[PDB]
C-alpha cells in the first residue's frame, strides 16, 4: 500500500528510513540505498566485554 | 574487584574508571578524560565506516527478455560479484574491527594501571588484581589527585617510607 | 551545533506510559550525548537521564530508575524516553538537549513537549 | 550531592550589577558546575561552560569563577533580557542534578 | 586507602563476533547492517511514486482502457507495477525495445 | 635457551611451554591451556577466512559474437575488475593476517612471562631470556603449581628471603 | 626531553634515537639499527600496497546507443560498483594502515626504553619522561656501548651500588 | 561430532610402505586432531601418533619416530599415516581416532584398516 | 610413562559392582587418564573423561576417580554389553600410552 | 643493483637557482637512500646531504644548511636538488648516488652533472 | 667530525704493495670508515665497506681494517688502473664527511 513518510530508499517490502550502510532488506533497491548483504547480522562492538567481577 | 576479575556494575559514568575506598568515604567514579578520548576513538571508527560508504541514488533492477539470456546472467554475475564482494568485506571487516576494539579496550584499562603504577611509584603496594594500596593514609583529596594526574609523590614520601619500614627487619 | 525536535504534547491517563521521541539534525547525532531534562510546571529543572548513541553508558537519575528507558539509536538519529507507570506527579515538560561530549553540560536544547498525567 | 542554588530573590535595576551564588554538599568533580539562564516559555541556555569558561555566543557581560563547593556567577551591565530565572548544573557529578531556580526581577 | 582500576559491566546479553572467538557478550553495539522497513510503499525525497497497480508500465503508456486512472498524474519519483500485471497490452503483439522503453521512463 | 634466544627443538607437545630443570629431572611440557586456546583462536581465523567466502555454483565462461565485441571486452572487464579485486585482498588480507599472527604468538609468550612473573613476584630471579631462578629449591611439585597457576607463594617465602639474602649485606 | 614528552628536533639522523649528556659532550644519535628495521618494515609495506595492484594496459570507455541504454547502465553499474570498492577499500586501507604505522613506531620507541632498561638493570634511575640517569659516572665509551648492546653492568656494579648506597640510611 | 572413513586393507611385502587414508564427515575436519592407534592382533592397543590439521605439532610415538609420517590436508578434510620400512611386526588393524582438542582424549573412533605384512 | 593397567583378569555376575584400576610411573599430568571400553570387532570407546567425567552419550553406570599415579574406574549394575576390555590412555602426558587390557568375563 | 641518470649541464648567473634532477632505474627507487655529492674541480669530494624516499630524515650538511633542498618522489622515480643563491664557488660537478640502506656508503653513483655559476 | 685523509702524495711501481691511512678527531661510529677510488673523469667507485668488508664487485688486492680515529687501506699486486685518486668517507658520522683525495703516481 501507498502512505506517506520522508524515505530515501524504497525495496518491494516497503519503504527504508536509515543511516546505516548496509541492509539485509531487499538487493533490488531505488534511491540513495545502503548496499545490500547476504548476512543476517552486522554488529559492531563500540563497547567492552561484558564480563562482571 | 578490579579490571582483572571482571567489570564492575554500578560503574555506569564511563567505560574505564575508578572505585576507592578510604575513611571518608567510597564508590565508582569514570576517568572522564580516558573514557572521552576512548569514546572519541570508537566514534571517529564507527563513523568512519559508515561516512566513507558512497551512498548514490541508484537504481538497481533491469529488465531482460527471451533471447537476452547471455545479458541477463551478466548482469546478474555483477550482482553476485558485487554482493560476495561487500558480504565477505562487511563481514571481515566487522570481525576484524571488533578484535581491534576489544583488544583497544583492554589495553585502556591496562594503560590507567600503568598510569596510577608511574604516578605513585612505591608509596603503593600492587595488588595484582588492577588494584592498588596505599602504604600512606590516603583521603579524598589525594584520591582526587591521584585521578587527576597530580599526585604529589614528594608528600607522602616520608609517610610511606614509615609504613613499608614496618617489615624492614634489621634498622 | 545540532538541533533538536521533539515530538508533539500529549495525554496520558494514571498507569499508562508515554514514549517521547527526539530527532536530530543539523549536525551528527552519533557525536553528541543526549540528556533529558524535566521542567515541571511551577518551579526548577529536574535531570532525568542520557545517552550515548556509540557508548551506551545509560545513566538515570534514582528516582526513575526502575520507571525511565531512554534509547538511542543512530539509524534514525533519534532519542526516546519512555517513562511506564505514569502518575499526575508526571505532569512535566520534557526537554531533549543535547551536549558536545559525555562530560559536558548540554549546549543545545530542544523544543520541549509536554506531558499531561490526568483522568 | 545536594545542590542548593536558590537561597534568595533578586531585584536590580537594568546597568546594575550582581552576583548569584551555588553552594554544594560536596565537591562538583573538578571545576564542573555550570550555569543555565531560563527565559520563560524557552529552554535552558547556557551561559558558563565549566565553572568558568564563557559558553560559545555568550556575551561578555557573563563570568564566574569557583571551586568545591561554593561557585559565582556575575552579570555586569544587566540588561531587560537578563531578568529570568538561574540555575546551576553538577555536570561534571554522577547525577546531573540541577538547582532551583533563582528569580530576578525588574525595578 | 584504596584506589581499583576497571572498567564498566552491566545486565546487556548481546554478542559479537571476533576473527578469534565467538558469541562474545558485550556491554554495547552497533548493529550496522539495517533490516527493517515501513511495510509499505512512500515518497522518495518527497516525491510520491506513479502507481499503476493492476496496469503494467505498457498498460499505462498505452492507455490501456482499464489505466484511466493513471493518466492524471504529471511527474514522480518512481514507477510500482502490482508484482503480476494483468493489463497491458489488451491487443496482444509485440512491443519493441520494452526493456529500453522502461529504463527511460523510470524516472520523469 | 627461553623465548628470547628462539624456540625449542623436541617440544612438540604444544605451540608454547615451559622446559624445567630441578633436582628430580627435567624436560619440555605445554602449557596446555595457552596452547589450546592460541589454537582455537587460529582454527577460529582460518575458518573464518574460509568460511565467509560465499561459494555457489557457477557458470563462468560467456560466448560472444564478432560483432559482440564490446559486449566481450565488458565481460572481460567485469572478469578482470573482480579478479583484480579478489587478487589485491586475497594477498593482502594474507599479508595482514599473517603480520597479526606472528604477532599474535609472540604476545602470547611473552603472556606467559608474565603469568609466571606475576605467580612468583619476588621469590625467583629473572634471567631476561625467557627463564625464572628460584631462589628456593624447587621439587616437581611446585613446578607442576606453577605451571597449573597455583602455586603457593607463601610457602616458600621464608626460604626464598633466607636464600636471597645471602647477599644482604649488613643484617 | 624523552618519547614521552614528545620528538626532538634536530635529530635528523633517523627515526628513533638516543640523546646523550656527560662530562666529555652531548648530542643527539640514532639507533641505526633499529631506525633501518623500521625503515625496511615501512618500505616493505608501502611497497607492498603499491606493488600488489594488479595494472594492465587498458581501456576504459565505451560507447553506446540511443536503444543500447540498459547496456550504458549496466556499464556504469559496473563502473560506480568498482570505483565504490575500490574508494572505500583505498580510504579504509589507508586508515587502517595509518593507525598501525602510528602504533608500530610507539611500539618501536617504548621497545628501545625497554631495550635500555634491560641492560642497564639497577645501574640506572628511571626518570620516567624517557630518561636513564646513571647512578655511576658515564663517558663516552659506555654511552657507545649501551647505544651498541654491549653494556658491560658488572663492570659499573659496584659503582653503582655505592652511588646508590648514598640514601641507604643504616648499614 | 565427526565420523572417519578409512581405507581398505591392504596386503604388503616386507620393506615396502603403506599409506592408510582417513576422511572427516559430518563435522568440521579443521577442529579436531586426528590421533592414530595401532592394534595389534590378540594384543591391545598401541599409540602411533597425532596431527592437528591447523596447528601441526605432529607428535610421534617413539617407536616409530623414523618410521612413520602423519599428514593432514584440510583440503580434502583427510588425513594421512604413511608407515615405511614394514615388517611382518606391523601386521595390525590401524585406527583414525578424532579428538574434540589437542590435549583431550578421542571420542570419536573410525573404522580400523588392517594392514598385513607378509612374504 | 609406563602404565600398568591389566594386572588381574576379572570375572563377574550380571547385575554386580566392580572396579578396575590403573598404576603409573609418574603422574598423568593433572588428573588425565581417560578410560576406554572395548567390544571385540569394533573400536575402542571412550567412558571416561580425564580421571572422572562421564563422556556424552555414556550410561550413569559408569564412574570413577583418582589422580597421579592411581586411578579407579567402577561400573555398578553391570551388564552384557560391559563384559569385554578396559583400557587406561595417557592423554594429557607426551607419548599418548594405552594399557595392555583387562578382561571382564560372564559367570 | 640500481642505475642513476642525471640531467645536463647548466650555467646560470650569481644569485639564480638551480634545480638538478636524478632518476632512477634498474631497481626500486624507494629502496635506496639518495645522497648528493658535489665535486669541486681541482679538488676533492664534499657531502651536500641525503634524503630517503619514504622515511623522509633529509640530512643537508652544514654549509648549504639554509641554500640547497632535496627532495624525491617516488611517483617518478626521481630525486631533486635545488640549490639557491648561486655563487662562483658553487661551480662543482654535482653526483647522485645511491644506497643500500640509510647508514650505509652509496656504491652506485650516477653521472655527475656541471653546473657552472658565472657572469 | 674532522676527517684527515691526505698528509701525503704516494709514487709507486706497478706490482707493489702499498698503504694509505685517515685519521680523525672522534671515532666514525662503529668501524664505519668507508674507502672510495676515483679515476679521472669518474664517479667515485666504492672499494670498502665499512672499515674491512670488501664491496661486491672489487678484486681480492684490496683489503683494510682499523677502528676508531685511525684507518688504513692496503694493496697488493698494485695494477695501472690503481694508480688514481683515495678517499675516506664517515658514512656512519652525522655529516657525511669526505677527505682530501690523495694521489698515486706510476714510477
Ligand atoms: C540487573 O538486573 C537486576 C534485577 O534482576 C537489578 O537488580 C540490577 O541492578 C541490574 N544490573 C545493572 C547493572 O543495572
Ligand atoms: C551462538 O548463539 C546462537 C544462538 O543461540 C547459536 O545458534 C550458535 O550456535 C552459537 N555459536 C557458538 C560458536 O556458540
Ligand atoms: C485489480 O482490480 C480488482 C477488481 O477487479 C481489485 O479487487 C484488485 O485489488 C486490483 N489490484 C490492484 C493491484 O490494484
Amino acid at each position: 500500500p501507498m502512505d506517506e513518510c520522508d524515505a530515501k530508499c524504497q525495496t518491494p517490502q516497503g519503504a527504508i528510513n536509515s543511516s546505516l550502510p548496509f541492509q539485509n532488506v531487499h538487493p533490488v533497491t531505488i534511491g540513495e540505498c545502503p548496499k545490500y548483504v547476504r548476512s543476517a547480522k552486522l554488529r559492531m562492538v563500540t563497547g567492552l566485554r561484558n564480563i562482571p567481577s | 574487584a578490579g579490571f582483572i576479575e571482571g567489570g564492575w556494575t554500578g560503574m555506569v559514568d564511563g567505560w574505564y574508571g575508578y572505585h576507592h575506598q578510604n575513611e571518608q568515604g567510597s564508590g565508582y567514579a569514570a576517568d572522564q578524560k580516558s573514557t572521552q578520548n576512548a569514546i572519541n576513538g570508537i566514534t571517529n571508527k564507527v563513523n568512519s565506516v559508515i561516512e566513507k560508504m558512497n551512498t548514490q541514488f541508484t537504481a538497481v533492477g533491469k529488465e531482460f527478455n527471451k533471447l537476452e539470456r547471455r545479458m541477463e546472467n551478466l548482469n546478474k554475475k555483477v550482482d553476485d560479484g558485487f554482493l560476495d564482494i561487500w558480504t565477505y568485506n562487511a563481514e571481515l571487516l566487522v570481525l576484524l574491527e571488533n578484535e581491534r576494539t576489544l583488544d583497544f579496550h583492554d589495553s585502556n584499562v591496562k594503560n590507567l594501571y600503568e598510569k596510577v603504577k608511574s604516578q605513585l611509584k612505591n608509596n603503593a603496594k600492587e595488588i595484582g588484581n588492577g588494584c592498588f594500596e596505599f602504604y600512606h593514609k590516603c583521603n579524598n583529596e589525594c584520591m582526587e589527585s591521584v585521578k587527576n594526574g597530580t599526585y604529589d609523590y614528594p608528600k607522602y614520601s616520608e609517610e610511606s617510607k614509615l609504613n613499608r619500614e614496618k617489615i624492614d627487619g634489621v634498622k | 551545533q545540532v538541533q533538536l525536535v521533539q515530538s508533539g504534547a500529549e495525554v496520558k491517563k494514571p498507569g499508562s506510559s508515554v514514549k517521547v521521541s527526539c530527532k536530530a539534525s543539523g549536525g551528527t547525532f552519533s557525536r553528541y550525548t543526549i540528556s533529558w531534562v524535566r521542567q515541571a510546571p511551577g518551579q526548577g529543572l529536574e535531570w532525568m537521564g542520557r545517552i550515548s548513541p556509540i557508548a551506551g553508558l545509560e545513566n538515570y537519575a534514582q528516582k526513575f530508575q526502575g520507571r525511565v528507558t531512554i534509547t538511542a539509536d543512530i539509524s534514525t538519529s533519534t532519542a526516546y524516553m519512555e517513562l511506564s507507570s505514569l502518575r499526575s506527579d508526571d505532569t512535566a515538560v520534557y526537554y531533549c538537549a543535547g551536549s558536545s561530549g559525555y562530560y559536558q553540560p548540554p549546549p543545545y536544547w530542544g523544543q520541549g513537549t509536554l506531558v499531561t498525567v490526568s483522568s | 550531592i545536594v545542590l542548593t542554588q536558590a537561597p534568595f530573590s533578586l531585584s536590580l535595576s537594568p546597568g546594575e550589577r550582581a552576583t548569584l551564588s551555588c553552594r554544594a554538599s560536596q565537591s562538583v568533580s573538578s571545576s564542573s558546575l555550570a550555569w543555565y539562564h531560563q527565559k520563560p516559555g524557552q529552554a535552558p541556555r547556557l551561559l558558563i561552560y565549566g565553572a568558568s569558561s564563557r559558553a560559545t555566543g555568550i556575551p561578555d557581560r557573563f563570568s564566574g569563577s569557583g571551586s568545591g563547593t561554593d561557585f559565582t556567577l556575575t552579570i555586569s551591565r544587566l540588561e531587560p533580557e537578563d531578568f529570568s530565572l538561574y540555575y546551576c548544573q553538577q555536570y561534571g557529578s554522577s547525577p546531573l542534578t540541577f538547582g532551583q531556580g533563582t528569580r530576578l526581577e525588574i525595578k | 586507602d584504596t584506589i581499583c582500576i576497571g572498567y564498566h559491566a552491566n545486565n546487556s546479553t548481546d554478542t559479537v563476533d571476533t576473527v578469534l572467538e565467538k558469541n562474545v557478550t558485550v556491554t554495547h553495539s552497533v548493529n550496522l547492517l539495517e533490516d527493517s522497513h515501513n511495510g509499505k510503499l512512500c515518497l522518495l525525497k518527497g516525491i510520491a511514486p506513479l502507481q499503476l497497480g493492476n496496469c503494467s508500465v505498457a498498460g499505462w503508456i498505452l492507455g490501456n482502457p482499464e489505466c484511466e486512472l493513471l493518466i492524471s498524474k504529471e511527474s514522480w519519483s518512481y514507477i510500482v507495477e502490482t508484482p503480476n500485471p494483468e493489463n497491458g497490452t489488451c491487443y496482444p503483439g509485440y512491443f519493441a525495445d520494452y526493456e529500453e522503453l522502461r529504463e527511460q521512463l523510470s524516472s520523469v
